[PDB]
Parts: C-alpha cells; structure tokens; sequence
C-alpha cells in the first residue's frame, strides 16, 4: 500500500507537468496569433500606402 | 500528511489490522508492546 | 504589512514607472482604473483606500510637465492620486545645477511632504525604490537632493536606485559625463544599493534575442519593468526562499562604497523561439552568465565577481538551482574574487512570469541575476576619461557655475572618482598577506 | 510526565518545524484541528510531551514561533496542519533580520526576545519536569542564528538544568545561499558550543544527495527534504512518548554520547529509507537496516565518517525486533569496521528500542553519530571566514550594528579551538 | 582610544559571574 | 545518453545534412513539423527535447555565404531547426581556404563555438561530433580547419568523426581544389580524429551502374551519403547483437596517429526493379562490398593493401552468417591484407532494417556499411599532390592567398607535411622482414 501511494505521487507529478506544459502551449499560441495579427496589420498598411 | 513522502505514510484502515489467537484476544497490531 | 515606496524621478523614471505599474496591475489583477474585480499580496505596492480602490505607493516627480501629463491624460489617470504626481513649471534643461540647487526648492518640500504620508500610511516601512538616470539634469540633481533629504529623514531604511547608465558609445547628450559624475559623487554617500542598467546593452539584447529589428522605449522600459517586478516579487508573494530588499543589499555590497550591481534577465526569448528550447533551470543560469545578456555594456572577462544574487521566479526546482550553481562554479571562465567563495545567492518564488501583451515570451522559469563585479571599474574609468577631456577646456561649465553650481565642486567630483578607481583596484588585487 | 517545547525561528525553523508538527501529529493521531481522530489508546497515554490539551479535545501543540519579518509566519498558518498553533505562540516582528548575525543578537532581536521569553516562560511553567527544549534554526543566516543564539542563551541562562536538542542546518560545503554564510555561522557556532547540550547538524547538501541517490526523488520540493529532517527529530524523542524495552530519553543520549563537555555536535540519519521502486526488492530486518543505518550515504551531514574517527554513536531503534539481532548487528558493524570507531572508549555503540514503530513501517531507527570527522564542515567555515575577516569584507554591515572586530576573532578562535579538540581527543 | 570593547565584554563577564554566584 | 552533435559546414555539408536529417526524421518517426506522432529513448542521441516534445535536431548549419541556409529556413523544414541554430554569414569565401581560415572566419567562429557550447551543454555525456565538409570550396576548407582547431583546443578528449568529400581526380568543380585540399589536410592532420573519405566520382559511377539512373543529381548523391551516415551511426540509435560505438570505430579503424582516413561503401544500393531478382543474403553483400567497382572513392583497392576493415550489418542479419561471409573473404586471394594485422574484419550487428525515403533505394532487409582503411589511398594522394605541384610550379592563383593575409610559407609547410604523409603511407605498406 505504501508502494501504491508512492506511485500515486508519481502520477501527481505527471499531471503537474502535463497541465503546466499545456498552459505553456495555450499561452504561447495566443502570442503567435497576436504577432501574426500585427503582421497582417502591417501588410494592410503597406497596401494602403501603395494606394 | 502526504501519501508520497520519502519516509512512510499509509492510509490503510488500522482497526482491521488486528490478529487474535486460539486462547487470546484480538491484539491491535501496529501499536502493541 | 511590509511595504516599500516607489519614487520615479525624471522622464526615464516616469516611463519606467508607467511600464512597471502596468506590469503590477496585470500581475495582481488590478483593472487599470484602480478597482479590483474579485489579501496579503497587494498590500505591499498598493494601498487600499478604505472602500474599494487601490492607489499605488508611488510618487512621480518631474521638473517639467507633459511627462506627468501623459499619465494624467492616459489610461492610468484614475489609478494614481492626483497630488502624488508632482510637476514643476520649468525644465531642468539637462543641468545638474538645476536638478539640485536652483529649481529644486520649489518641488523638494512638496515631494518630502508627500513621501511623509506614504510613510505614515504604512505599518512597517521597509525601503525605497528610486528610478532615475545618470543623464538628464532632472534624474541627476533631483535624485541627488532627494537622497540628501531621505538620508537625514529615513536613514535606517534601505534605498535602491534603478539608474540608467550613460552609454559607453552612443549617448544622447554632451553633458552626461558632467551630470553622472556629480550625481554619483553625491549619491555615493547617501545611496544604499544602486542597480545599474545601461541603454546600449539592452539595445543589443533587443536585436539578439527578442528579434525586434526596430525596438524602442516601450520595449526597453518594459524589460526593465520585468527586472524590477522580478526582484520585488519575494515580498509580493510567498516563496521557498522569500528574500527581502535588505537581504538583497546585505549580500551585494562588500565595502560601504561599492554599491553598484549590474542586472541581467533570463528568458529574453521572443515567442516564436521557445518552441525549440528547454528553458530549463540549468540553461537559464548558463544564459545568465553569457557576456552578451548583461544589462550593462561591459565585458565580465576583464573583471572579478564579488557576490551575485539569483532570483528564480516560477516553477523552479531549488535543487535544480543547486545543480546549476554547482555547474557554474566549476567553469574556469567565470572568475571570482578570492576572498568571497560564497558567491551565488538563491531566492525562490512560486509565481510564474505574467505576460504583458507584447514581445517577451511566456515562460515558467525566470531568474534575475544581480551581480557586483570589478568589471564596472573599466566603465567608470571610461566615464572619467569622458569627464577629463571636457573639464580640460571649461566646456559647458559656465552654464552650471552661472546657475548655482561652483567651479569647486567639479574638483572633488573628480578626486572621489579617482578614489573609487583606487578602491576598485584595491578590491581587484589578489590577497597576498 | 516530561515536556519539550519546540522553539522555531526564521524561514528555516518555520517550514522545518511545521513539518515536525505534521509528522508528530499523524504519529499521535491528532487531526489538523486537534481532535484525536486516532486509533490505539497508546497514542494519547503520553501526549503531554508535545501537545497541551485545550478544554475541548483540541490537543494544542506547545510551539513558540519567533520570526523577525511577518512572512514565513503567514506560511506556517496557511499550511494544512498549520492552524493548530496558538495565536500568542506566533511572535511576529515587522522588521527584517536582513541576514546579519548582528541584526538578531543586538538590534531587531532584543526588541522581541523579551516577548519570546514570555511565551516560553508560560509554556515552561505548564509542565511537570520541563525535560528540555528543541530549536529549529539555520546556523547560516539571520532570523535563524541571531534569534536562535539570543533565545538559546536566554533559555540556558534561566532554566539551568534542562536539555536543548537543536536541529540546525549547518552552512553547506558545495554552494552557499547567503554571501555572509561564513560570518553568520562563526559568530553562531561560538554560542551554540558554550550553551546547548545536543545539536544535530543537518547539512542541506546531504538531504539533497539522499533525495537523488537513495530515494531517486526526481523533482524534490523543499517539502520532501523536510520530512527526512522530521523523521530524525521524532525518532530521537520517541522513548519519551510511546513505550518499549531499553528506553532512553534525551538526557540518556547526551550523558551517553557527549565524551567531553563540547563534542556535542552530532550527525543525524533515518533507517528504512528505501525508494519508489526498489522498496519492492528490499526485505526489512535488523541486518539490512544496519548496512543502511551505517551507510554514510544516509548520515545527513557532509563528513563521510570514513575520513575521521567516531567518538560515540547512538541508534534509537523502533519496532518489534529481537535484541539479539539488535546487539549482534551493532557489535558486528563495530568489529568488521574498527579503524574508524575510536578505542579510548570501548562499547562505542549505544542501543535503544521504543517498541511502537513508525505509522506504515515494520521497523525503523534513527542513527545519531558523534564523528571526529565533523572537523571537515567546521574547517570549511573557519577557512571561509578566514579569508573574509582578513580583507575586511561584508563587515561594514555587522560592524555598524555594534559588533567590534574582536567579537569576530574571538568567535573564529573558538571554532578553531573547537576544531583542535576534535583532533586532540581524535588521535588516541 | 575607543575603550568600548573593554568595558563591554568585561562587563558581560562580570555580570555573568555575579549571576552564577547569586544562584 | 549517447548524444552526438552534427556540424554541417559548407554547401556540401549543408545539403548532405539536409538529406541526413530528412532520413533521420523519416527513420525515427518525427514529422517535419517536429511534433512526434506517437499514437522509447531511441531519439535521444541526435534529436533532443523541449516542452511538449517538439523534437529539435542537434545540428549546427554553418555557411559563410547566404541563401543556402535560406532554402532550408524557407522550405519544408522551416520549423524543425531552431531559428538561430542555423548560422548564416554574409561574405562568400570565394573558393579560398585562406579567406575561410584567415579573413572571414572571426565574424562567425566565436558564435558557432557559442552554439556548440550550448548544444554540448544540452547533453548528459556526449559521444562525439560528426563534421560534414568537402575539400573543395573556401568555407569547407578554411572554416573546417579553424573549427577543428578550436574544437580540439576546447574539447580535446573527444571523438571527432568527419565525412569529407574528396577532390576527385577527373571531374572537378573549382580549379583551386588541390590548394584547398592540401592546406586543409595539413591543418586537420593533427586534429581530425577520424576522417572518412567520400569521393564524388565513384558515387557518380555507381549511380550510373547499379542504381539505373542515367540522370541523377546531388539529391541522389547526398541521399546515398545520408544512407551511409545513418548506417555508421545506428548502433548508438537502436539495439544490436554486437553494438558498435564511435570510440569503437576510432579504435578499430586507425592504427597510427596519422593514417586515419577510411574509405566507405554501401551495400544493397539495388534499384527496386532490380531488387526482386536478387538473393539479399549475408554473403554476396560482403562480396559486393569487396567488389572493386562499388566503392565510394575512385581508388583501385587491388593496387594496395588493406589495413583494417569494419562492417556494419543492419536488418535481418545472422551474426554467424557474418562468420561464414568473413571466412569466405579470408579464403579469397585477391583481397590481400598487411602481414602485421591478421585480424581484419570487425563485426557490427543491428536489428533495424534500412528505412528508405521516397526516392531511389529499394525495400531491403539487409545493408552493411563498409569502412576500409587501406594503403591504396597513397595513389590518390600522390595524384592530388601531382596537381598541386604543377599548379604551384608557376605560382598559379597564389596572389589571392598571399594578399588576404596568409604568408607564403604555409604552402611549403603543407608540401613538406604531405611528403611526410606519403612516406608514412609507403612505410606502413611493405611486409615485415625483421
Ligand atoms: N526606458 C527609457 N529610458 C530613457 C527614457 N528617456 C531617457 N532615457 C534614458 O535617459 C538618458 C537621458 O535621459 P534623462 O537622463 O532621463 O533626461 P531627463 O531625466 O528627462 O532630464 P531633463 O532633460 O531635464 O528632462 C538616455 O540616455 C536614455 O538612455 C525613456 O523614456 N525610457
Ligand atoms: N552532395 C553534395 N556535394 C557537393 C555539393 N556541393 C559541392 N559538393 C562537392 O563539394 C565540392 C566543392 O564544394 P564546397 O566545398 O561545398 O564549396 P562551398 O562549401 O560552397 O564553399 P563556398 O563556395 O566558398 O561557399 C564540389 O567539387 C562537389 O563535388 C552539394 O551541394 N551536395
Ligand atoms: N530542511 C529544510 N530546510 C530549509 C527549508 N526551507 C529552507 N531551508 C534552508 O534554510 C536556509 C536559509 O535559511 P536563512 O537564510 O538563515 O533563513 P532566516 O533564518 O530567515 O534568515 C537555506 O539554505 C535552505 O536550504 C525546509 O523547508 N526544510
């Protein structure tokens, strides 16, 4: 039973690293979407000053 | 306090952890002397 | 409970303060008009006004308007108390004599009176954070006069400066050596610990790691905001090694005169780069000691480290910190002083970095590395050499001496710099006795 | 009935001592409020040795807490089993030891050691023996050393004939944490030496090794590291709680472990410490336990006994075990290895058995060794402080706080005149 | 000059020895 | 664990690395995006980790001249490599060893050693380096010479395997290839730990002969080189009956401090419509390795003596059918050895069959890499020294070399050192008579 308790803490560390890396992925994907939005604004600015 | 601590901790039910004999009483066997 | 008062003197200080209070608001969840949409966390840089709003424990001082008026017109108008924001009516005009002597008396009494209620509205006062530059007359002279008053008034409380260093190669003004030498003459005897942050080093870091080919003051000041929020987070949250400003300053100054440590940030990754690296505890500490991520343009190879405090913020394993520090201490390129074997100072906090909408990538580890080095002696010598050529011909000194300054004070401004150079040589030479 | 108060001081003692209470509570049944939601009656037949009963089944822990910066205090409270301490016990001190052995034995300290002794006195009168005390401190630092010394001094100065087992985290040998780690300690050891009865130098670098070399704990929080420190503290004071055969209290240990009145710095160590995978491969038995009890790997210190001699070592075993096996392993592990154990004092080992084993284990033990090799850790501090008082470095601070140079030299002299003894009576 | 240390540490040992002769 | 760092320098190195990492991604299972389509550690030596398992290769793509790293950075694999892992210069070396080693080397050598420093930091215990260049262009000659010097200074105890492209006797691409080759071999004779030599011409001829491609290009050639490098570094990548390491190859192939120049060739280079017709045993593949037309360097092996021989079988290979094949080759007479090394054939067995990319090679269950150290390379070395001597007789193209900054005496030092190398080649040759 002590062995299984230690395995359950192994699973605890597993869920901690999983949730943290998923939070990392969502936040940085938000950053990527923001920077592509800025780039699209830059292209629209380019086209309108060409006009 | 933590069921993963380096030294032991267990949550097995201690009242079931008792054994008797032919002419004895059920002794509470983790805290008997 | 444990509070420290923020002062932002000069235009550099005011916009660094705008960036930092933006950062603090998005740290603690404060809506940028004061109100907090729903205890012992905000009450160290924020004071709740008895009903619902949280006014910062900050005072923004400028000798000339429009810099404060940007704040008073902008989004953060409702956040600050309209009397903490103090404006003069005439610019310091990049003159130390006007920052210090002639137009200082119309503002310094109001500033000290204003610091007085912030100290009164504080159960335990712990320190001051003065944000300025060694450039303009405002950030030189009014900072000097402010520390002269605070040394008399609150001498047993710590004073941490955030100084913008006069750039070694680019500059923006011809009287930066004059103003810098005079203001560091005056703040050597009154300051407590003056963290130094140079413009050109961040100019390099914003090209190298941030991949921004055209950055500016918004990015520069927000990185320095990340620095100050990284160091003043131990007394803002709960940590594994919670570490006070007095503890910052007790393990960085060897002697009473050497109080100029250099900062560095770690993860300066640029969003579309963190898909490919660990940003692990060992390699962030390795990237701290790289001689390109220094916030002051100064090579650490021609110098020795005195003492160095590392502040790890986020999910950091403190024993991975142990292993990283063990890896650092064995390398032959990172040379230390022989009299201080105990060099690397852990501070641990469980608060991850919080993303301002912008450029720095979201990371779960961030270590701020504040090191006191003998390598800033060469930078001080370069600044003294800049002083020498202009002092040799009475260039621009008629402007100062005709406006309160004397020709005399330039002298001991030169010889205490000579004394500081001699002191750095004395601490740099190896012990033989 | 005996009684031991658990004086805690500084971030170190706070978290460590917090872990102490959590571990001892569970072993005694006490819940995170105070109710004895426990099992065996043998758990309450002796709880007046750590918990004073509060009208209403709330066994409140006799724990005075002294921090000079309301911060590690808030931590103690929030912590699950951290709402059981009595408000008054929490002695705050809005200020900051600022890591300065001076700013703790002189300034901020004085204006708090008065309130501290108050709580202590009250908790010291409510007793029927006041066997002794127990301080959790970080020799290297401020709130730990400054206060620790001031408090430890005041305690011995008043209560004269009582033990004082301090569990201190001696400055590490590899990496450090406070640049003033040397100074902070040299001034401290000085006090600890001429005042305490039984220190238990728990070096940090060690616990780390135990975490990656024996337990394989991958991501070791500062929490797991504490549980180890707790196991020892508890074991040492087990006989003065649960019953057993050859019982040995705290005076017992000291009297039977301190050769001359100074060699009191001891080395800790648990026993059944296994792993998260090897446990299924290890069979517990007095034999196996010993090869680990004596495996320097456990010894949570920093001076592999191999490089020194062993004055006296006590091992408080716990669990149903045959004393034959006990004495056997003890002697056998004192013959095979003999060049280590000294000879000017025969029967070097000291046995002890407190029946009632740990909760969730068949057998256990706590190895406390008094090695002459401890000179190693001491030597480092001395040499470190040496090159620190010479070029008068990071001293302006301490000096200003009213601490004359001699106050440091005198200290260095002592630890050096404490290093010598260990060799004097470590040569025979 | 600056006797200070003499009177301080000697006063400590005097009041010490005086206290454990009171006891 | 058994980590290996790849450094691709020069255009030849960069595109051979393109084929190499393409093959590695197709063989392990990493898609070009870098995410693992899992649904264990046999990625750990070349690829590495990050958050959420975006697998990134441990390569350093260095070219002094741009656009050649740029088709990689704008191509299919634009996100597999770290964005500033690939280091691009802005000054072509202009087929000049002296510019790649003496003028345009300092603007990039510090930064590439910084990148090698941090890639070696991202390792537990590093097994070795695989450097990829040619003995032709200026980047390949000069920057490899400076890089080998600095890596030997900093990491002096470490295995450095290198895959050089040989200056071919007949085809040629530049006219200063003899100059660059002799100078870079003077510089790398004291530093290169093992230099596997691969000539273009024999690849070209076997592509004509048994791949049945009348019209192939460097995609095919660098693809075959990707096959041969994936063959040499596969035992540190998977499990095998007889595992073989880079230090084991170092020990086995080279007997003297200087004759460290093996010659490689592949086995089943059969061509799909040619593969259904054929046995694919363990015996005839070794016979094909020793057949004197399927080598990777245009050098006749019957005009020389074999010094050492390492064979690396991959797939469903029997580790005693290798015994039978090696016994047959020992009984054969035309394959003749030196009298001081009777033990010649070094077995390596791997359980992983070759994984073919969409391209030229076929579904084969058995492929043996062949690394033979032989005395026959003396003929090719004298052949290049012939060209260097007749070019240097009338000081052809030497004003660029002397005007950029390197002095005249390096040519004479290189000639003396290569005369010593040719004498070493001849002295290791004859049978013992004492
Ligand atoms: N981040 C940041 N740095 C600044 C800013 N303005 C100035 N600096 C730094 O400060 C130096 C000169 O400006 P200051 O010293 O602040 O001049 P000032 O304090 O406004 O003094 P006055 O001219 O009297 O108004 C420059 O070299 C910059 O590096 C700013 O707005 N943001
Ligand atoms: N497989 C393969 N071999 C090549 C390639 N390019 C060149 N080679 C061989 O290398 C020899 C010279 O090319 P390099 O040494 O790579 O020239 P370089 O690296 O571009 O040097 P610079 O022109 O200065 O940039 C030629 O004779 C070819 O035989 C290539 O792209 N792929
Ligand atoms: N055993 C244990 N040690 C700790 C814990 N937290 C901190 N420490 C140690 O305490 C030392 C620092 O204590 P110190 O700076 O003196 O704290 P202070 O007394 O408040 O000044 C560090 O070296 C830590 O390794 C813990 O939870 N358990």
């Amino acid at each position: 039973e002590d062995r299984l308790a230690k395995e359950k803490r192994e699973v605890e560390e597993a869920r901690r690293q999983k949730e943290l890396v998923e939070n990392t992925r969502l936040g940085l994907n938000a950053q990527i979407t923001s920077i592509q939005a800025q780039r699209q604004a830059a292209r629209q600015l380019k086209e309108e000053e060409a006009r | 306090v933590n069921p993963g601590n380096p030294v032991f901790s267990c949550m097995l039910d201690p009242r079931s952890l008792h054994t008797a004999t032919s002419l004895s009483k059920p002794k509470m066997i983790m805290y008997k002397t | 409970q444990r509070e420290c008062i923020s002062v932002h003197v000069g235009q550099a200080g005011v916009q660094i303060g705008n960036a930092c209070w933006e950062l603090y608001c998005l740290e603690h969840g404060i809506q940028p008009d004061g109100q907090m949409p729903s205890d012992d966390s905000f009450n160290t840089f924020f004071s709740e006004t008895g009903a619902g709003k949280h006014v910062p424990r900050a005072v923004f001082v400028d000798l000339e308007p429009t810099v404060i008026d940007e704040v008073r017109t902008g989004t953060y108008r409702q956040l600050f108390h309209p009397e903490q924001l103090i404006t003069g009516k005439e610019d310091a005009a990049n003159n130390y004599a006007r920052g210090h002597y002639t137009i200082g008396k119309e503002l310094i009494d109001l500033v000290l009176d204003r610091i007085r209620k912030l100290a009164d509205q504080c159960t335990g006062l712990q320190g001051f954070l003065i944000f300025h530059s060694f450039g303009g007359g405002t950030g030189s002279g009014f900072t000097s006069l402010l520390m002269e008053r605070l040394s008399v008034d609150y001498g047993k409380k710590s004073k941490l400066e955030f100084s913008i260093y006069p750039a070694p190669q680019v500059s923006t003004a011809v009287v930066e050596p004059y103003n810098s030498i005079l203001t560091t003459h005056t703040t050597l005897e009154h300051s407590d610990c003056a963290f130094m942050v140079d413009n050109e080093a961040i100019y390099d870091i914003c090209r190298r790691n941030l991949d921004i080919e055209r950055p500016t003051y918004t990015n520069l000041n927000r990185l320095i905001s990340q620095i100050v929020s990284s160091i003043t987070a131990s007394l803002r949250f709960d940590g594994a090694l919670n570490v006070d400003l007095t503890e910052f300053q007790t393990n960085l100054v060897p002697y009473p005169r050497i109080h100029f440590p250099l900062a560095t940030y770690a993860p300066v990754i640029s969003a579309e780069k963190a898909y490919h690296e660990q940003l692990s505890v060992a390699e962030i500490t390795n990237a701290c000691f790289e001689p390109a991520n220094q916030m002051v343009k100064c090579d650490p190879r021609h110098g020795k480290y005195m003492a160095c405090c590392l502040l790890y913020r986020g999910d950091v394993v403190p024993k991975d910190v142990n292993a990283a520090i063990a890896a650092i201490k064995t390398k032959r390129s990172i040379q230390f002083v022989d009299w201080c074997p105990t060099g690397f100072k852990v501070g641990i906090n469980y608060q991850p970095p919080t993303v301002v909408p912008g450029d720095l990538a979201k990371v779960q580890r961030a270590v701020c590395m504040l090191s006191n080095t003998t390598a800033i002696a060469e930078a001080w010598a370069r600044l003294d050499h800049k002083f020498d050529l202009m002092y040799a011909k009475r260039a621009f000194v008629h402007w100062y001496v005709g406006e309160g300054m004397e020709e005399g004070e330039f002298s001991e401004a030169r010889e205490d710099m000579a004394a500081l150079e001699k002191d750095y040589e004395e601490v740099g030479m190896d012990s033989v006795e | 009935m005996r009684e031991i108060v658990h004086l805690q001081a500084g971030q170190c003692g706070n978290q460590i001592g917090a872990k102490f209470w959590e571990v001892i509570s569970d072993e005694h049944g006490i819940d995170p409020t105070g109710t004895y939601h426990g099992d065996s009656d043998l758990q309450l037949e002796r709880i007046n040795v750590y918990y004073n009963e509060a009208t209403g089944g709330k066994y409140v822990p006799r724990a005075v807490l002294v921090d000079l910066e309301p911060g590690t205090m808030d931590s103690v409270r929030s912590g699950p089993f951290g709402q059981i301490f009595r408000p008054d016990n929490f002695v705050f001190g809005q200020s900051g030891a600022g890591n300065n052995w001076a700013k703790g034995h002189y300034t901020e300290g004085a204006e708090l050691v008065d309130s501290v002794l108050d709580v202590v006195r009250k908790e010291a009168e409510s007793c029927d023996c006041l066997q002794g005390f127990q301080l959790t401190h970080s020799l290297g630092g401020g709130t730990g050393s400054g206060m620790g010394t001031l408090l430890i001094s005041k305690i011995r100065e008043e209560y004269p004939d009582r033990i004082m087992n301090t569990f201190s985290v001696v400055p590490s040998p590899k990496v450090s944490d406070t640049v003033v780690e040397p100074y902070n300690a040299t001034l401290s050891v000085h006090q600890l030496v001429e005042n305490t009865d039984e220190t238990y130098c728990i070096d940090n670098e060690a616990l780390y090794d135990i975490c990656f070399r024996t337990l394989k704990l991958t991501t070791p929080t500062y929490g797991d590291l504490n549980h180890l420190v707790s196991a020892t503290m508890s074991g040492v004071t087990t006989c003065l709680r649960f019953p057993g055969q050859l019982n040995a209290d705290l005076r017992k240990l000291a009297v039977n472990m301190v050769p001359f009145p100074r060699l009191h710095f001891f080395m800790p160590g648990f026993a059944p410490l296994t792993s998260r995978g090897s446990q299924q491969y290890r069979a517990l038995t007095v034999p196996e336990l010993t090869q680990q009890m004596f495996d320097a790997k456990n010894m949570m210190a920093a001076c592999d006994p191999r490089h020194g001699r062993y004055l006296t070592v006590a091992a408080v075993f716990r669990g149903r075990m045959s004393m034959k096996e006990v004495d056997e392993q003890m002697l056998n592990v004192q013959n095979k290895n003999s060049s280590y154990f000294v000879e000017w004092i025969p029967n070097n080992v000291k046995t002890a058995v407190c029946d009632i084993p740990p909760r969730g284990l068949k057998m256990s033990a706590t190895f406390i060794g008094n090695s002459t090799a401890i000179q190693e850790l001491f030597k480092r501090i001395s040499e470190q402080f040496t090159a620190m008082f010479r070029r008068k470095a990071f001293l302006h601070w301490y000096t200003g706080e009213g601490m004359d140079e001699m106050e440091f030299t005198e200290a260095e002299s002592n630890m050096n005149d404490l290093g010598n003894p260990v060799v004097t009576r470590g040569a025979c | 000059s600056r006797l200070q240390r003499q009177c301080k540490v000697m006063e400590g040992e005097r009041r010490a020895y005086s206290k454990e002769v009171h006891q």
